[PDB]
């Protein structure tokens, strides 16, 4: 079916990709390559899944090497700067090596590579095709859900100044 | 042979162009009629322009009310500028450019709102008729009709 | 300030020039009755002298030891209105004038008898040309880059060397 | 307007005199209403 | 070839009778200037917003939600607007109505292309108009009630500007 | 053979009722010495500027932007009281609108070089309100009549503001004879 | 055939799409008079110098070399605080860099901008080479505009770009 | 060169050197300068035509 | 005054240079007289023909430039 019944189905969304319900009202797929859009969507969603898990874990668990802030967003501002640069450059090395040093929309998919498939499947998990399709669908939906969830958790922790589970209990309202 | 202000360069001995494109009838909402590349009015016609204007007006609403809103003990909110947002890891540049750098409403004393007229930036409307009438006024109201009437009645 | 000169608004000899001019006009004013048209004309001249000296003293002009404003023309922006900006105004007008004249010459070659156009101006066409001069730098530069302003040396007459 | 009279009016000396008087009138009225402009005011 | 509503005026050429509420009423020829699809979308949007505003004025006269009386006090009708601009309610209202109106803009431009009826968002989650004739009856009723509520809400807010009573309070006090 | 507007003069040549607002009114023979396309483009430009200008001279009294600098009801005071950088931005933007809207053909020798370029047709129809054929001639007639009325009205308002030192509406409400 | 940057003008004759930073933009017709390959080499060099300059107008506000830690964060003061010896060494290094450019431009027939500095071989992949070839000219033009802006703003404000932003000193 | 053609003059001493004239007559007899060329600009002596050899005229 | 008199001096030097350089470079021939080198450095004229040729030699350019040299040293 179509997500928006009062508009026609976007012609570049053919339903082959997992998660396609026909939702492109602005028409982003009419201008940009769909492989770049899928790589960006999966990367944003994966970063948000790790961010949701980190925001839930850094509220309660703090390694003794670091010194926890009152909220997981303030936890960024108490880390040494060299450590943040270390994480940033390690992520840059991963981004360089996982893409074959091909980091731009003009050469990322020049060798016919699949969007979001960087060949990282260590623990088996990828032999059944019928399970591969369903796990693709689960990955894209949980990625979008973790995008919206991470946006909510970060903005409400910035607003209230307390953590997420610290806000689920003793819940206050704007007054 | 050469009419004044004719605007034909060959009539004035001016270097001509030769190539004159035909004028298409396709129209864009915020653009102009004229010769364009093939594919141009189909990607960037009225639909695209209206969609981008809608998206810009939508995104204006968080941008106009830009700031760090912090809850206090009584549940009230204190809004403070992004200019005090400090970063740990760019050396001696603790203060950094933010979204309020691109949209500095408070620098000009402009009370921005999500529809861009604020409480302290309201459009000022005042009635110029001063609470009197068109004719037969006795007071601080001498209209043009009263001047005409006094000119006849003298 | 610049070059050891003093601003005119604090120079005592500038004030001495103003006072000398005012007394020189006032001694002429003394010989006429109040209300007579020469008296009004002289008082208007006094008013213009006072207004001119007041305006010159508040403009940041530099005065020498003579008592007259001295212009600075080394390119500094603090006196950029003394030579640079009026000159550009001339540069606006003069580049206009030659261009429209050049345009008329290029028109005049295309007529049946050019010399009659040279002595008897085609007034609508000339008014069109003098209207065209408002964008003269860009038009002249495009005329230059398209090879329509500069002609090669092999098409120009020269004397035997 | 007779076309021969207009063509005589379009001659170089008449148009020269009229244009230079017109320019002089611009300079004269500019200096009458805005006198003593030694400088471009800042 | 004459207007049915105004018998001494011609039938407007952009009007045909297909749309609900068409009685040939366009004396000033506004449909000759604008597109009839844009005009019908504007009429439906003005009417639906005015129905919601009329029903809101009636119900806010009738009763109030829990807790609104503390923040607002004895301020009613358009007088709450500025207060609820200082509070966060109307910023949320504008944010979500702008989010809806982005897709409304895309739908209006799609209608101006000509693949979609004006005001047809296909929003019938209760499936009221199964057979086409009841669909026509609700279309006529919707456009008539929308125009009636446009006039009603105009009267209500200008009567509030005159007396400061409210549409039911003005009925209950001369 | 005679002009309709001025019945004691002969009909001016090149005027044949084709353009909107053509009543044969050209006593000084401007169309006999200059081309009608440039004259029509200039007339429409002066008229449109005066439409915006008359609407501004009436609206600015009733409605102002917030701020002290925009609180002058009389428009000749609002010319000076408005911030200078904003008006220089207005000048530059008008220059850019002239530059791109005429498609780099700005003079009396290159505007209308394209045979498809029509006097007053810059291609400006943002809401496409001209998509109707039999309305078109009446629309151009209404536009030129509004422009002419606005030119005469805006001239009268500016010089009456000069005489009276009063904004127009309150000058009509607080009238003082000369 | 019409220009793609200015759709109502004809396409300029002496620029073609094979040049990396082509957009069909020559309203003044510079390519019609001057040597196009010279103009390409000059654009590339102006853009590269402005890339280094746009990074270096901003970078000392983040941090300075320990020997230059006492130097001002305003670039127009730190230009003067450097002695003639350091600027002479910088000029000598720039001259060493320009000797290769002199030889290539006045005596060679290489591609525009090609001084033979490709140690990482990042232009080996054809699509990657095309993307980098266009992107160098784009970021060079952007840095030309940005460095022009930063220099005249530093003239007006006597502080660096980040410093001028965070104090919000936007009016002269 | 032929009748009616526009030609440029390569005679160094000529008033119309590197200027354009129109060929008025080409004489067929054994004349040293058989090409009569008429010019739109008059010389210092007021003449506007001159005879040239074949090598002193080049077609434009 | 020093500014004005040095720019007047520059005017006089440039004008004397104009006369002298124009005399030296047109000494071999001009459009009015392309065979001037056949007539030597000094001769009165080339007659009233071709519009008139008074003071056409380079010696005459010396003669005209002497007054400007006297003006410049003055
Ligand atoms: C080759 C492997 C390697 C080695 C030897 C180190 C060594 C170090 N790391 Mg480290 N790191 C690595 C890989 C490595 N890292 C990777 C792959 C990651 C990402 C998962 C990290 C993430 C990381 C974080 C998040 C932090 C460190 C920190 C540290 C420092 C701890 C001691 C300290 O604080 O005193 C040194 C104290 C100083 C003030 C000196 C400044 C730090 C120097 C300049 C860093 C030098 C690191 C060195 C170049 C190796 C980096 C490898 C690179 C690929 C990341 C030490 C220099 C901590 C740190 O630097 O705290 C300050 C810290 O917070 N690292
Ligand atoms: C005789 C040689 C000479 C020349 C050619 C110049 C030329 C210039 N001087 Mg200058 N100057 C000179 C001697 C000279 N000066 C001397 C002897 C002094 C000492 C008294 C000065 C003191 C001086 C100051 C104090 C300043 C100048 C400035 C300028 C520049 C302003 C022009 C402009 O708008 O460009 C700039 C605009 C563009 C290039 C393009 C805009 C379009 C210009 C390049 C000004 C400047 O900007 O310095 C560079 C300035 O502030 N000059
Ligand atoms: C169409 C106008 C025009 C143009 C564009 C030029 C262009 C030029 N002249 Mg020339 N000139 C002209 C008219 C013109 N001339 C006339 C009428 C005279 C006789 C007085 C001269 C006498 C003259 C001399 C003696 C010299 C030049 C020189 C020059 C060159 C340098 C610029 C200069 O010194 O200007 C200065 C111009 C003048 C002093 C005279 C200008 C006279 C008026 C103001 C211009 C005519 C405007 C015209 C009436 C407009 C009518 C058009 C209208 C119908 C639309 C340049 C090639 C100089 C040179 O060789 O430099 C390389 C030089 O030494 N010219
Ligand atoms: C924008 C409108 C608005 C505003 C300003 C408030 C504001 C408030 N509500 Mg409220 N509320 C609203 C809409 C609103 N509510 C709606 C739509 C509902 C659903 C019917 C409720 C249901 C509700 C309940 C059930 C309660 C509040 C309560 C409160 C107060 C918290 C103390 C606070 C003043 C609490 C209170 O003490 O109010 C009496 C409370 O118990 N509200
Ligand atoms: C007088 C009220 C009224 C009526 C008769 C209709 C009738 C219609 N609407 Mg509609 N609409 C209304 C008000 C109304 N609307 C308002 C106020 C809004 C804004 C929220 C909308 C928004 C809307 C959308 C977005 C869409 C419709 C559509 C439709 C059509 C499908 C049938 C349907 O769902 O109607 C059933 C309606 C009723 C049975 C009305 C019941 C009235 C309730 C009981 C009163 C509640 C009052 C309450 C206290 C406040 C039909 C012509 C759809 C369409 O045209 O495409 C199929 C469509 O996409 N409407
Ligand atoms: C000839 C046109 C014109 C000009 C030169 C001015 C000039 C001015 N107006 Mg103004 N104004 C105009 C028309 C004009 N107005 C019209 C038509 C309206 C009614 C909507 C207004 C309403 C208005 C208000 C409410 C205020 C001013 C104010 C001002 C002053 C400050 C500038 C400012 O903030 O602009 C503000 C300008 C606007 C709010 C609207 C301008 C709309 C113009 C006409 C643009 C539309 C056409 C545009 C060129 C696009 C066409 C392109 C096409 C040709 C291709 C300044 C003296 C302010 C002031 O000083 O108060 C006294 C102020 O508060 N104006
Ligand atoms: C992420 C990219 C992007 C954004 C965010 C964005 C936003 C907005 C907004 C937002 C408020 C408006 C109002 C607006 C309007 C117009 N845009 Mg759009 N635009 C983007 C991309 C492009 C490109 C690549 C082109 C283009 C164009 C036009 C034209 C054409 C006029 C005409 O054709 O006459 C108009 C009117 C085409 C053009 O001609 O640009 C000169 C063109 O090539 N746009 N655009
Ligand atoms: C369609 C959609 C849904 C829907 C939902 C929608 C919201 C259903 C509701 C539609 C409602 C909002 C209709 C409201 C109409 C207002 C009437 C015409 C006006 C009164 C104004 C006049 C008489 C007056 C006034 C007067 C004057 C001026 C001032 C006063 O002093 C006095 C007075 C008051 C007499 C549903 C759930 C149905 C399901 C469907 O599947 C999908
Ligand atoms: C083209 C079209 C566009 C449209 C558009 C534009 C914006 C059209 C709207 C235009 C406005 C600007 C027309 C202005 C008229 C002003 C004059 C008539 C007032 C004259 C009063 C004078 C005569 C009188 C006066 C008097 C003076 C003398 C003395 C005083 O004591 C009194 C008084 C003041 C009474 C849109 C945007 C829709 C898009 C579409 O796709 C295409
Ligand atoms: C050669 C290549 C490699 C190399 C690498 C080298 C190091 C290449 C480095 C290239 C670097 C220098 C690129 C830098 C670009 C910066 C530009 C785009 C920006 C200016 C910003 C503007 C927009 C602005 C600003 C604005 C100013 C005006 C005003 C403010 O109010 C606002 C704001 C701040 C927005 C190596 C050596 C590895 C080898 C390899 O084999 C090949
Ligand atoms: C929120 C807010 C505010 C506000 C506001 C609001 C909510 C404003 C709302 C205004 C509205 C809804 C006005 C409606 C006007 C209707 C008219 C004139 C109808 C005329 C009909 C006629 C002439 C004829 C009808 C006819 C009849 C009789 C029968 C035949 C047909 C026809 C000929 C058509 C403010 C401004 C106070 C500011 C405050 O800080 C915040
Ligand atoms: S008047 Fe002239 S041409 Fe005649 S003889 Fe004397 S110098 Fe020669």
């Amino acid at each position: 079916d179509n997500a928006m019944p009062f508009l026609e189905g976007p012609p570049k969304l053919d339903g082959s990709l997992a998660g396609d319900v026909g939702f492109d009202p602005v028409g982003f797929s009419n201008y940009f390559d769909i492989r770049w859009l899928r790589e960006a969507e999966l990367k944003h969603g994966r970063v948000c899944m790790l961010g949701v898990t980190g925001l839930l874990v850094q509220e309660a668990i703090c390694l003794p090497q670091f010194a926890n802030g009152k909220t997981p967003v303030d936890d960024f501002f108490v880390v040494p700067a060299a450590g943040l640069w270390q994480v940033f450059f390690t992520i840059g090395a991963v981004e360089f090596f996982s893409n074959g040093f091909k980091l731009t929309p003009g050469d990322m998919f020049s060798e016919g590579r699949e969007a979001g498939d960087l060949g990282f499947d260590p623990l088996g998990c990828g032999k059944n095709p019928d399970a591969l399709a369903r796990r693709r669908l689960v990955e894209v939906k949980n990625g979008r859900l973790a995008m919206i969830a991470f946006g909510g958790m970060l903005h409400q922790q910035l607003l209230t100044g307390q953590g997420t589970l610290e806000q689920l209990a003793n819940f206050k309202a704007i007054n | 042979a050469a009419v004044g202000f004719s605007g034909v360069p060959s009539q004035f001995g001016r270097p001509e162009s030769g190539v004159y494109p035909a004028e298409p009838s396709e129209q864009t909402f915020l653009g102009m009629r004229g010769p364009r590349a093939p594919g141009h009015r189909e990607n960037f016609g009225g639909k695209h322009t209206a969609t981008m204007l809608a998206i810009a007006a939508l995104l204006w609403q968080p941008v106009s009310e830009a700031g760090m809103y912090r809850m206090q003990g009584d549940g009230s909110l204190t809004k403070t500028s992004f200019n005090e947002f400090e970063v740990p890891g760019f050396g001696n540049a603790k203060k950094v450019p933010t979204i309020e750098s691109l949209f500095p409403f408070s620098s000009k004393g402009f009370d921005a709102s999500p529809v861009l007229f604020g409480k302290n930036s309201m459009i000022v409307v005042e009635d110029p008729r001063d609470g009197c009438g068109a004719y037969a006024n006795s007071g601080s109201c001498h209209t043009f009709l009263d001047e005409i009437g006094d000119a006849l009645k003298a | 300030d610049v070059a050891g000169l003093t601003p005119c608004g604090e120079s005592k000899e500038f004030a001495r020039r103003l006072d000398g001019s005012v007394k020189k006009l006032q001694t002429r004013l003394k010989k006429y009755e109040a209300g007579t048209p020469p008296a009004l004309a002289l008082q208007k001249q006094i008013d213009k002298t006072k207004n001119r000296f007041d305006r010159y003293g508040k403009a940041g002009l530099l005065c020498g030891t003579d008592g007259l404003p001295h212009l600075i023309a080394d390119g500094r922006w603090s006196h950029s209105g003394e030579f640079v900006i009026p000159g550009l105004f001339f540069l606006y007008v003069a580049g206009w004038i030659g261009w429209v004249g050049r345009s008329y010459v290029l028109f005049a070659r295309t007529a049946d008898k050019p010399t009659e156009k040279e002595i008897i101006i085609d007034v609508p066409v000339a008014l069109s040309f003098v209207s065209t001069g408002f964008i003269w730098p860009f038009s002249a530069f495009k005329e230059f880059t398209s090879g329509n302003l500069i002609v090669p040396a092999d098409e120009i007459t020269v004397s035997p060397r | 307007m007779d076309s021969n009279f207009l063509k005589y009016l379009s001659t170089a000396p008449v148009l020269f005199t009229v244009w230079l008087s017109f320019t002089a009138s611009f300079i004269i009225e500019a200096n009458r209403f805005f006198p003593d402009m030694l400088y471009f005011p800042m | 070839a004459m207007s049915d509503s105004v018998p001494f005026l011609k039938q407007p050429e952009a009007l045909d009778g297909s749309m609900a509420g068409d009685v040939g009423f366009d004396p000033l020829g506004f449909s000759s200037i604008g597109d009839i699809n844009f005009l019908r979308e504007a009429e439906l949007k003005h009417g639906r917003i005015a129905m919601l505003a009329a029903a809101g004025s009636i119900a806010q006269d009738i009763f109030t939600f829990p807790g609104v009386s503390k923040v607002v006090g004895t301020a009613k009708m358009t007088g709450v607007h500025d207060i609820l601009v200082k509070q966060g309610a109307m910023g949320q209202l504008l944010l979500w109505l702008s989010f809806l109106e982005v897709f409304g803009t895309i739908a209006l431009l799609e209608t101006l292309d000509g693949k979609r009826a004006p005001g047809d968002f296909k929003f019938d989650p209760l499936n009221f108009s199964k057979n086409p004739e009841t669909f026509k009856r609700y279309q006529l009723a919707e456009i008539k009630n929308g125009r009636l509520a446009m006039m009603g809400v105009g009267g209500m807010v200008h009567g509030y500007f005159i007396t400061g009573k409210g549409p039911l309070e003005l009925l209950g006090n001369f | 053979a005679k002009s309709k507007a001025v019945p004691f003069l002969s009909q001016p040549e090149a005027l044949d009722g084709s353009m909107a607002g053509d009543v044969g009114f050209d006593p000084f023979g401007f169309s006999s010495n200059f081309d009608l396309k440039w004259l029509r483009e200039a007339e429409l430009k002066h008229g449109r500027i005066c439409m915006l200008a008359a609407t501004g001279c009436l609206v600015q009294e009733v409605v102002h932007l917030p701020g002290e600098a925009f609180s002058q009801k009389m428009a000749l005071n609002a010319w000076a009281a408005a911030p200078r950088g904003g008006m220089i931005s207005i000048l530059v933007a008008i220059g850019l609108i002239e530059l791109i809207s005429n498609r780099f053909a700005l003079t009396a020798t290159d505007m209308f070089a394209n045979p498809n370029r029509v006097p007053g047709d810059l291609g400006f129809d943002p809401l496409s309100l001209g998509g109707n054929g039999a309305n078109r001639a009446r629309m151009e007639l209404a536009e030129i009549t509004h422009g002419r009325a606005a030119m005469m009205g805006f001239s009268g308002m500016v010089h009456q503001m000069l005489v009276s030192k009063q904004a127009p509406i309150e000058q009509l409400m607080h009238f003082k004879a000369v | 055939e019409m220009s793609e940057a200015i759709p109502f003008l004809p396409k300029p004759a002496n620029i073609d799409a094979s040049m990396p930073g082509y957009s069909g933009f020559d309203p003044l017709g510079f390519s019609d008079y001057y040597n196009v390959k010279w103009m390409q080499e000059a654009e590339i060099k102006h853009g590269r110098i402005c890339m280094l300059a746009a990074l270096g107008m901003m970078f000392p506000e983040f941090g300075t070399l320990p020997q230059f830690s006492s130097f001002s964060t305003n670039p127009l003061e730190a230009f003067y605080q450097v002695g003639p010896a350091g600027w002479g060494q910088i000029l000598l290094f720039i001259g060493v860099l320009e000797s290769f450019s002199y030889e290539k431009v006045f005596y060679g027939d290489s591609a525009p901008g090609d001084l033979g500095f490709d140690p990482l071989r990042m232009s080996s992949n054809a699509a990657s080479a095309k993307h980098y070839a266009r992107a160098e000219v784009m970021n060079g033009r952007l840095a030309m505009i940005g460095f022009s802006g930063m220099l005249h703003h530093a003239i007006l404000t006597k502080q660096g770009p980040i410093t001028q932003i965070v104090e919000q000193n936007f009016v002269p | 060169v032929k009748r009616g053609s526009k030609v440029r003059i390569l005679r160094k001493e000529s008033y119309w050197y590197q200027d354009i004239g129109t060929v008025a007559t080409i004489d067929t007899s054994g004349i040293r300068y058989p090409v009569v060329v008429r010019f739109e600009k008059v010389s210092y002596s007021g003449v506007n035509t001159n005879n040239f050899s074949l090598d002193e005229v080049v077609e434009v | 005054g020093d500014f004005l008199i040095h720019h007047a001096i520059a005017l006089a030097l440039h004008t004397t240079t104009l006369i002298l350089v124009k005399g030296a470079l047109d000494a071999r021939g001009s459009k009015l007289m392309p065979d001037k080198k056949d007539f030597g450095y000094s001769f009165p004229c080339d007659g009233p023909g071709r519009g008139g040729t008074c003071d056409i030699s380079a010696w005459d350019a010396f003669y005209l430039s002497m007054f400007w040299m006297l003006n410049t040293i003055g």
